[PDB]
RNA sequence: CUACACAAA
DNA sequence: TTCGCCGTTGCGTATTTGTGTAG
DNA sequence: CGCAACGGCGA
């Protein structure tokens, strides 16, 4: 006789992975930062300098918005953009990790 | 006792002031978590150290604007 | 629709051809009407 | 069609007879606005506005089914960091557009050479002003793309009904206003011959063509050189050969050298900035933007 | 305009002091049209004969929006009284009129007035707004009817009918004096609907030479395409 | 007609595949004698790699494209020959393509010899010069080192590619079997031609 | 000849107040008097014999009927078919359709009340051929 | 001058040895299909399509994005269900959104099916957010800036 | 004056009964929330509404914005916190403030994520599950840069 | 122990037999009390262990008030075993494959090899599968007729007689079955056929059945099923008494009615579009919107939209209040509900509570991570929405200026703005929402603005222009010659045209009160500052209008040479 | 909440 | 024996707003 | 109202 076990008994929740971070020089992704990618690094920054308040902005401004378009635009963000290009079944992410600081921002205005 | 290898992810509510020192933050916020406390079948004495870590993730899902970290640590347990 | 009149369709594909619908009244308003349907479908059978 | 005999067998109206030969009793109003119809000629005018009315009425939901079906068909379809488009890992396009472009950032500009014949075609663009080869391979690299661009569209007529070739193509980048800005804001005038100048801005237009596709990738491999994919190769075509007619040598002459860098950078800038971004929902854009003529085309089918 | 004939403001009952009815608009002022139709032998004309402008006045009037004359507006111009309902039960012998007790109660309302109430009701004439309790109902639980709309109104009749089943219940009458607001709809006989853009004082109006002033200012791009020149020929 | 179309084009097919033919090109009246009386004609060209392809053209009316028992005894008996026999192309009436006797028989006799390659193929895919047609892209195999260097530059694998039927009418002229890749030269009213890159999956039929 | 036209007025009738209410009093009343007082006769003709019963006997085997469970709900039933306009009605534990069509009187203006008392309902897809017709002026409407 | 005849017969129109039959264009895509493959069924798609569209019609790549949607397996699959079944027949999230939740439900559940999340339909039924747009790419914070930087 | 003259008359003119003190409506971030789905109500009537619909959905989605979806959806909207124990998929039980932390299926393995959620969501989920159709959510596996 | 951040990345869907039902239920339901005083009846239907509807009490199970509790779900221990409503045709299927004795395949099972795996089971059971002789037992298997009457009563017509395959034959008959079975059937090891019949059913959670229609059906089926013996057995031919028989296909019916009925079932909650994945998963009603009709006004920018001051004070921003904000914040909190602008509410960080600004006279102290809910103000993002939102452009973020005007309830919006939305303004409503987070703010001022909007993504041209009144007014401004003679103006004039552009004006020192400006050369002062070049034929020069009329030479030729306008009239073409 | 009706774009 | 046919079931038929009325 | 599986019975 069967009797059919729970389907939790028979999951295996997944393999942990590595990230796998791929070279400067073999990047192939764009050096110009996307709208997308330059205004969720404004809002990111934004909102945590809504929960915090430390910036390297010397001029004041009292707006987080304004503090965190001005990092993004005078190259000061204190975040870094991550692609992940691929997904290896073997247990990879493959990522090409990305500095704000040195890379083309958009119009954005 | 024995040494166990943990696999956790944690949760950052300020990812600015942790990133000043990650190593020293990771190990703080570990032991404060998982001190004393029954966790995969062993109850985990202290934080030995981390082993292997994430970059600080910003969390996606929601508009809070923390991080989380993924962190694999080993830690001496008390089974029985 | 006008009662005691026959109501000729060509509607449509499901083996019926035309369709002849004619609903009869005793003679007032309110008396019970039967409905009456004549097929022709594509068999040949009326 | 006119107005069809619906009231009885033969008649329009119960204002005209049966099997009625003129024209009035088939909806000619011989009225204007102003003059005022009469009374078969309003009810005809109701009855073309009433139709207008329910075709307004039943178009909504028809092109509303066909948009949801259409949208959730296409939404999966995202632009990946290829600039691919794809199903959560299956290709779609190798390509966004075959181009990579956003479609808010194109221009409507003609390629001159397209319709020259031979003659006008040397008299255009071939210059005589430096006995090298440097300019005959570049004359010879106009005409290929002339007759490149010849070949291909003669082909997309072959295989329409009524497609026509056309000379006018939607690029990232209008190169002639671009040069012709640069020509206005010029300080100087009229340059005065110098070879040196002349073969230094044909070489760097050359290089900037060929590094062209690198828009595609990045500063990084440019600067390393690696090697291009085809199909980004061909992505460039079209600029390529734009920037081939319009930074020509004969277009050229007044341009100075360093001017010339500032347009090649100005260039490669608007290129930089027309491309579609990772991760944009282009399916559902797709989806949007075909959803919206239906309703139109719903809308003319009594036409 | 058949369909915007039958939505026009007016004297939507003649004996409209006696009906407690929700949603209904009496406008004080009618006119019989200038160019009056055989409609108008059986039927009462609502509307007015406004003085319209159709010209390009600052370009406030574009795409279907009128430019109207705050003075003809505060003249008493398509001003009327808007009118709301309160109809509440007392289901059985539980339930009653009357203030609720706040040391008692069960469920009294936060942020509420629960004042203005004399034996259990708002008396008729006083302005009710937003949290204000109208008609309190207390079974103590409290069951008390809150106003709720973002629009003060004036308690117009209150009265305690009898059900069919010689009960009490509520049915209080609301007032709202309404005036030709920007944003209320307009529209001509010939079915050019207008949305009241901007309202101009009787100095910013543009006149005639012999002093005539438009009390509406209509675009005459809403001609062309439209085919309206029945309302042309009527002007 | 369809048979004389299939005559002057199928050693264009033949040509096109970059193989020699190991007979003498007949008379299209022999041909078409030779389809009614025999039932089919087979003509045997030579692979660059010195394979053997068989191409049998059916007739409409012949009793091997209606009895599978004689189906499966010409299979037999042309795949026991001593050929090396790269590929059997099978050409037959569109009809006969729905003939499920027929296509049972054209599976078992693939299971049972699954070195050689055998496809049924209708009558349209030979009547005429595919690559030449004008709406059809230029069709070409990339080798599978080209494909393995393109996949490892996009981080791709063969499956997250486009897909193309091996029975695809500018495949099967090409010869692309499952599992290779073919390259494809659309023109592009947005970018002036574009390269795409599919992957050949399994033959319909 | 052609078929019927589902659109001309040739073969239309409009039904309203008069034949709508008639018939939907009809069947209340066909459930709400008859059959209460046949299941009444029933029950006294079985729980009692016959030759033996007055005429009274009938009489108050007709008003246990009918002055009880009755008159509260046929009079509630017609109220119901005239206020609300649900398809189906509840009528002593057995649902029959509402056969009759009301819309509230909503008193914009005086023209908008008289139109509504001259409104003809045609109360019964959208992309079909029949529902584009059916919202035509036809040719038989002009004077009706 | 040309011959535009009602109805396609591809195959008929090479047989005939009086047109040219290498230009023969049919409306139909499926007998473009049939006769050519999937790259002119594709290319016939985008024709039918902008004909349909009219004068005032969109970009081009919008017609290039529903042509290679539907011709990406080989075959030229619908926008219909039986379209999304045959290109993303594990995303049973996005199907059960599209129409027929009940029907799909039951198919995944037999079927045993594993639904990636991808898209915006199977992100949205999960209470998420689709991976696209801001969020297609993730933000880590710069431990050696903020270290060097942020005392 | 204008260099024009300018056509002007009494033209009969109707005040249709469109108000805007009706129509317009302005609702805060509280109100009366539905008891299944933990969604607003529905409109001015309720106290509390307006609804983004599928297709302002599809327009922010083809906008890119997210973060938007994020705030109207799920922080204006019935936006809650899902735990799930990423060792069976399911569903798991878990609270800070008394604390729990289990999950009905494997409990000393038990390894809760906090997964952002909404309530429709959630009831969907539990309604799929009503229908003996098991939902496991299989949860994006922890990646760790090499040590 | 702080549940890490976790996101789902895959789901997979399988069928939940009793064992999934026993283990993730937290309760066993027994008792058909729905209530034990203000509690529910502990083992009832309304269980607190299985979630809290009522804010009177926590869950139990996870101690949490309503809100934060997803619920949990409960078994229910049936004392006769039922079929799954939802796969009674996978039980079909599965039923006239397999012999009724042994579990045996009866079936070519090599024939069914080369199919998909979906498929397999599919063909299999449109095999004759009827009178065959088994192997394992040698048996002939009868014919399963599926019931004419209702949705789940099996038949096995074994040369004429049929006798009922009640779900416990069914249990036994699905049990026999191999694992090798079930994988060479193309189904799966969780999709084995003895899941389909269901000893102990699943409670679901309150929070989807809330409210005290849905559970009068559970109700009933559980008081049903203490109607039949716990220890009720049916082997093949049992031929039980009718009572029992009416119990359990009532017990039966009733839990199909449950799930998939037309009360409303649970499934039926799914489809249309009123349903919960429409309706509540793909859409949502969503809080801080606002609606009204919208109107014209000609001073708004085109990314401008007016917002009457009442809508103003209504939506709030949620301001964090940091040192750099606090001097700016001060008078939002000064200020409060009573003088505009102001505020509404403010977050204690130290309390994890809000209060109103009304009754927070004591409070008089603003921290840094305290969020102040301040009023909206003039140059605030906000998002423009019409239905139907077909286009990119549908919703657009436009800079809030607020109308002080208390009389003034309209979204107004410039005439040029509607292109966007399809607007007019005969009566169009417009939803319009103010983005309170920072990351909502951020991307709508930098992603979402009208001005990416623009050139249509749909056409690739332009969205925005002038229409009706500018466009013929940029006509008569521009054509050379009007019935008074030259198109001229005064300097006087020629300076009023620039009073309302809202932008630096320009030099008129060069022009004397006597001299006569052309339109065209106030058209050039202004077009000189983004310099372009056009030339094209205007929209009044058309050729069905040559014949007649007469053409001014200077007006039917439009030409710009860096920002100067040549010749030309300016219209619809330019 | 489930109809239904009247309306708006 | 492999397919057409044919009732027979389900599924689906723009969006967002208001007001009622009743159960 | 239409569309499409479907699955059982005629070929
Ligand atoms: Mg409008
Ligand atoms: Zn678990
Ligand atoms: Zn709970
Ligand atoms: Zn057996």
């Amino acid at each position: 006789i069967v009797e059919s076990p729970s389907i939790c008994e028979g999951f295996v929740q997944a393999s942990s992975q590595t990230l796998v971070i791929i070279p400067d020089n073999e990047r192939i992704t764009s050096n110009v930062l996307t709208t997308f990618e330059a205004t969720r690094l404004v809002a990111v920054r934004a909102q945590q300098l809504a929960i915090n308040g430390s910036t390297m902005l010397k001029k004041k401004y009292s707006s987080p918005i304004d503090i965190a378009k001005q990092e993004l635009f005078n190259r000061k963000i204190p975040l870094l953009v991550m692609r992940c290009i691929k997904v290896t079944p073997e247990g990879q992410k493959i990522v090409e990790i990305w500095n704000p600081r040195e890379m083309g921002i958009p119009l954005l205005d | 006792i024995d040494q166990k290898i943990f696999e956790t992810t944690l949760n950052i509510d300020d990812p600015t002031n942790f990133c000043t020192n990650v190593e020293a933050h990771l190990l703080k916020e570990l032991e404060n978590i998982y001190v004393g406390k029954c966790f995969k079948n062993s109850f985990i004495l202290n934080i030995t150290g981390v082993i292997q870590r994430s970059p600080c993730f910003i969390m996606r899902t929601n508009n809070s604007g923390r991080g989380y970290m993924h962190v694999r640590f080993s830690a001496v347990v008390s089974y029985l | 629709i006008r009662f005691n009149t026959l109501h000729i369709h060509y509607h449509t594909g499901n083996n019926e051809i035309i369709r002849g619908e004619f609903i009869s009244q005793p003679g007032g308003a309110f008396e019970n009407s039967s409905q009456i349907i004549i097929r022709y479908m594509t068999t040949g059978a009326i | 069609q006119r107005i069809q005999p619906q009231f009885s067998f033969g008649r329009t109206l119960v204002y005209y007879p049966r099997f009625a030969l003129e024209a009035q009793a088939y909806g000619f109003i011989c009225n204007s606005y102003i003059a005022g119809l009469t009374s078969p000629e309003f009810i005809f005018g109701e009855m073309n506005g009433r139709f207008d009315l329910i075709n307004k009425a039943l178009s909504t939901s028809s092109t509303g089914y066909a948009n949801r079906k259409a949208i959730f068909g296409l939404q999966s379809c995202i632009v990946d960091y290829y600039r691919r488009v794809s199903i959560d890992t299956r290709l779609v396009q190798q390509l966004y557009g075959e181009d990579g472009l956003d479609a808010r950032q194109l221009e409507t500009v003609r390629f001159e050479t397209i319709m020259l014949s031979d003659q006008e075609l040397e008299d255009k663009f071939k210059y005589t002003g430096i006995q090298s080869p440097l300019f005959e391979e570049e004359f010879s690299r106009l005409k290929k793309d002339r007759d490149k661009y010849r070949q291909i569209f003669l082909n997309v007529e072959n295989f329409n009904f009524s497609q026509l070739l056309t000379d006018v193509r939607q690029v990232p980048v209008n190169v002639a206003s671009i040069v012709k800005n640069i020509l206005l804001s010029s300080t100087s005038g009229v340059l005065p011959f110098d070879e040196k100048s002349i073969l230094q801005k044909y070489a760097m237009v050359k290089t900037f063509c060929k590094n062209l596709p690198y828009v595609f990738i990045n500063n990084i491999q440019e600067r390393l050189q690696t090697p291009i994919p085809v199909y980004l190769k061909r992505a460039a075509s079209l600029m390529r050969m734009l920037i081939r007619i319009e930074l020509a040598t004969v277009k050229t002459l007044n341009i100075t050298c360093e001017q010339m860098s500032a347009i090649l950078d100005l260039i490669r800038l608007q290129y930089t900035q027309s491309l579609i971004n990772y991760g944009e929902a282009v399916g559902i854009l797709a989806a949007q933007s075909v959803s919206e003529p239906l309703t139109q085309y719903m809308l003319d089918s009594h036409h | 305009e058949t369909n915007q004939g039958r939505q026009t403001g007016g004297w939507y009952c003649f004996s409209w002091p006696y009906r407690v009815d929700m949603n209904r608009f009496f406008q004080f002022y009618n006119e019989m049209p200038l160019v009056k139709t055989i409609a108008h032998n059986y039927v009462i004309p609502n509307g007015l004969n406004t003085i319209v402008a159709y010209m390009i006045y600052g370009g406030y009037n574009q795409e279907d929006s009128v430019i109207v004359s705050q003075s003809f507006i505060d003249r008493g111009g398509f001003a009327g009284t808007f009118y709301r309902e309160e109809k509440v039960e007392l289901e059985s012998d539980i339930e009653s009129f009357g203030k609720p007790d706040p040391l008692i109660t069960k469920n009294l309302k936060p942020g509420a007035n629960y004042e203005k109430l004399v034996d259990g009701f708002v008396p008729v004439g006083t302005v009710v707004k937003k949290g204000d309790i109208i008609i309190g109902k207390v079974a103590y639980i409290d069951r008390s009817v809150m106003y709720g709309f973002d629009e003060p109104a004036v308690v117009d009749a209150v009265m305690r009918p009898h059900g069919p089943n010689d009960e009490i219940f509520g049915l209080m009458r609301l007032r709202y004096e309404r005036n030709l607001n920007i944003g209320d709809k307009m529209s001509s006989r010939s079915g050019n609907k207008g949305i009241a853009a901007l309202a101009l004082p009787t100095s910013d109006m543009p006149f005639t030479e012999d002093g005539l002033q438009p009390d509406l200012i209509v675009n005459p791009h809403s001609h062309p395409s439209r085919m309206t020149n029945g309302q042309m020929i009527e002007t | 007609m369809a048979m004389q179309k299939l005559f002057t084009y199928i050693y264009e097919f033949i040509e096109y595949r970059k193989m020699v033919l190991l007979e003498e090109k007949v008379p299209y009246d022999k041909f078409v004698q030779m389809v009614l009386n025999t039932g089919f004609f087979r003509i045997n060209a030579e692979t660059l790699n010195h394979g053997i392809v068989s191409v049998f053209i059916f007739g409409a009316n012949g009793k091997y494209v209606h009895h599978g028992g004689d189906m499966r005894t010409l299979l037999t008996n042309t795949l026991n020959e001593k050929k090396h026999y790269e590929e059997l192309i099978l050409i037959v009436d569109k009809p006969v393509l729905s003939k499920k006797n027929i296509l049972d028989i054209i599976v078992e006799q693939r299971a049972a010899n699954p070195t050689i390659v055998i496809n049924i193929y209708p009558y349209h895919l030979f009547c005429i010069n595919i690559p030449k047609v004008s709406a059809i892209p230029k069709h070409k195999l990339i080798t599978q080192e080209e494909a393995q260097e393109f996949l490892g530059r996009e981080y791709l694998q063969p499956q997250d590619l486009m897909q193309i039927s091996a029975s695809d009418p500018p495949v099967v002229w090409l010869g692309g079997r499952p599992g290779d890749f073919v390259q494809i030269e659309r023109p592009s009213e947005t970018a002036m031609h574009a390269v795409v890159i599919r992957f050949i999956t399994k033959s319909k039929i | 000849f052609p078929p019927t036209d589902r659109d001309s007025y040739r073969t239309k009738r409009v039904h309203g107040s008069g034949v709508s209410l008639a018939k939907a009093f009809k069947a209340i009343f066909n459930t709400s008097v008859i059959a209460p007082i046949i299941n009444g006769f029933k029950e006294l003709l079985k729980q009692t014999a016959f030759e033996e019963l007055t005429q009274r006997n009938i009489i108050e085997a007709f008003s246990a009927a009918l002055s009880k469970n009755t008159a509260s709900d046929l009079n509630r039933s017609m109220e119901q078919s005239i206020i609300s306009g649900n398809k189906t009605i509840m009528v002593r534990q057995r649902p029959i359709v509402n056969r009759v069509s009301t819309q509230s009187l909503e008193r914009k203006n005086l023209l908008n009340t008289i139109s509504a008392l001259r409104t003809v309902n045609t109360h019964n897809s959208k992309q079909t051929e029949r529902a584009d017709m059916m919202r035509r002026v036809h040719a038989s409407y002009p004077g009706y | 001058y040309a011959i535009k005849t009602n109805g396609t017969n591809i195959f008929g129109a090479m047989l005939d040895d009086n047109i040219d039959p290498y230009t023969i264009v049919s409306s139909s895509i499926g007998d473009t299909m049939e006769l050519y493959g999937i790259e002119a069924a594709r290319q016939k798609i985008i024709s039918e399509i902008r004909t349909v569209m009219g004068d005032k019609g969109p970009n081009h790549r919008h017609l290039l994005m529903y042509a290679d949607l539907m011709t990406r397996t080989g075959q030229v699959t619908s926008l219909e269900k039986a379209g999304l079944n045959a290109r993303e027949p594990s995303n049973v999230l996005l199907r059960m959104a599209l129409s027929s939740p009940v029907q799909v439900l039951t198919d995944a559940a037999v079927d045993s099916a594993v639904n990636p999340i991808y898209g915006i339909a199977a992100p949205t039924l999960m209470g998420s957010v689709p991976r696209i747009g801001t969020m297609y790419s993730d933000i880590i914070m710069d431990e050696k800036y903020i270290t060097e930087n942020y005392k | 004056y204008f260099d024009a003259a300018i056509f002007i008359g009494p033209t009969y003119h109707q005040r249709l009964q469109k108000f805007v003190l009706d129509d317009r409506y302005a609702v805060a971030s509280y109100g009366p929330t539905d008891a299944l789905t933990g969604q607003p109500l529905d409109g001015k009537r309720s106290h509390g509404g307006l609804r983004l619909g599928e297709m302002e959905h599809w327009v922010l989605t083809a906008q890119g914005a997210m973060q938007t979806i994020i705030e109207k959806s799920h922080d204006d909207s019935d936006g809650c916190i899902s735990y799930i124990c990423r060792n069976c998929g399911e569903p798991a039980i878990y609270n800070a403030s008394h604390p729990i932390y289990k999950c009905m299926n494997c409990d000393v393995q038990a390894d809760i994520g906090m997964v952002d959620s909404r309530r429709s969501s959630i009831v969907f989920q539990h309604e799929m599950r009503a229908a003996n159709v098991n939902i496991t959510s299989v949860l994006s596996p922890r990646v760790f840069q090499p040590a | 122990m702080e549940a890490g951040y976790a996101e789902i990345a895959a789901v997979q869907f399988n069928i939940a037999g009793d064992n999934d039902h026993k283990r993730q239920g937290v309760m066993e339901v027994t008792i058909s009390n729905l209530f034990e005083g203000t509690l529910p009846a502990e083992g009832g239907i309304y269980d607190a262990r299985m979630g809290t509807t009522d804010h009177h009490y926590k869950c139990i199970t996870c101690s949490h008030q309503r809100k934060q509790c997803m619920g949990h779900p409960g078994i229910l221990q049936m004392h006769a075993p039922v079929l799954q409503p939802l796969f009674i045709a996978e039980i079909r299927r599965w039923l006239r494959v397999i012999c009724l004795n042994c579990g045996a395949p009866i079936v070519d099972l090599k024939r069914y090899e080369h199919l998909i795996r979906p498929k397999r089971l599919i063909e299999a059971a449109s095999s004759q599968t009827e009178g065959k002789q088994c192997y394992v037992c040698k048996a002939v298997h009868p014919k399963i007729v599926k019931d004419s009457e209702d949705y789940f009563t099996f038949w096995a017509d074994q040369q004429g007689k049929i006798d009922k395959l009640y779900p416990q034959i069914i249990r036994e008959i699905f049990s026999r079955v191999t694992y090798d079975t079930v994988v060479k059937l193309g189904r799966s090891k969780n999709s084995h056929p003895e899941k389909l019949v269901l000893k102990a059913i699943q409670i679901p959670p309150i929070s989807i059945r809330p409210g005290i229609d849905i559970n009068n059906v559970i109700q009933y089926l559980v008081r049903k099923n203490l109607l039949i013996p716990k220890d009720l057995q049916i082997v093949r031919g049992q031929k039980i008494p009718l009572n029992i028989d009416r119990n359990l296909q009532t017990i039966q019916q009733l839990y199909y009615n449950f799930l998939l009925d037309s009360a409303p079932s649970i499934m039926r909650r799914l489809p249309r579009k009123e349903g919960r994945i429409r309706k509540s998963l793909l859409g949502s009603q969503v809080w801080s919107i606002s609606r009204s009709t919208i109107c014209g006004n000609s001073d708004l920018h085109l990314d401008e939209v007016g917002y009457p001051i009442s809508f103003a004070r209504t939506l709030q921003v949620a301001e964090t209040v940091q040192h750099y904000n606090i001097n700016r914040l001060m008078p939002y909190f000064l200020n409060g509900k009573r003088q505009y602008p102001g505020c509404s509410r403010v977050y204690k960080q130290i309390t994890q509570s809000v209060h109103d600004i009304e009754g927070l006279k004591q409070d008089f102290r603003l921290e840094v991570g305290d969020i102040l809910y301040r009023d909206v103000v003039t140059g605030d993002v906000a998002f423009f929405n019409r239905q139907p939102s077909l286009e990119r452009s549908s919703i657009g973020v436009h800079r809030i200026v607020v109308l002080e005007n208390p009389k003034i309830s309209t979204f107004q919006m410039n005439v040029s703005a509607c292109a966007w939305y399809n607007a007019d303004f005969d009566g169009d409503q417009m939803n319009l929402w103010v983005p309170w987070s920072v990351m909502s703010r951020v991307e709508a001022e930098l992603l979402c603005s009208v001005r990416n909007w623009f050139i249509s993504t749909k056409s690739s041209g332009p969205v925005n222009g002038q229409v009706q009144d500018s466009t013929v007014g940029s006509f008569l401004l521009t054509r050379t010659n009007t019935p008074m003679g030259k198109n001229v103006m005064n300097k006087l004039h020629a300076m009023g045209l620039f009073q309302t552009t809202q932008t630096d004006p320009p030099c008129f020192a060069n022009y004397s009160p006597t001299d006569l400006l052309d339109g065209k050369s106030v058209v050039s002062m202004l077009l000189r500052q983004t310099p372009i070049n056009y030339q094209r034929a205007p929209t009044w020069y058309s050729e069905v209008y040559a014949p007649y009329m007469h053409y001014n030479k200077q007006d039917i030729s439009t030409q710009i040479r860096n920002g100067e306008l040549i010749e030309g009239v300016l219209d619809k073409k330019a």
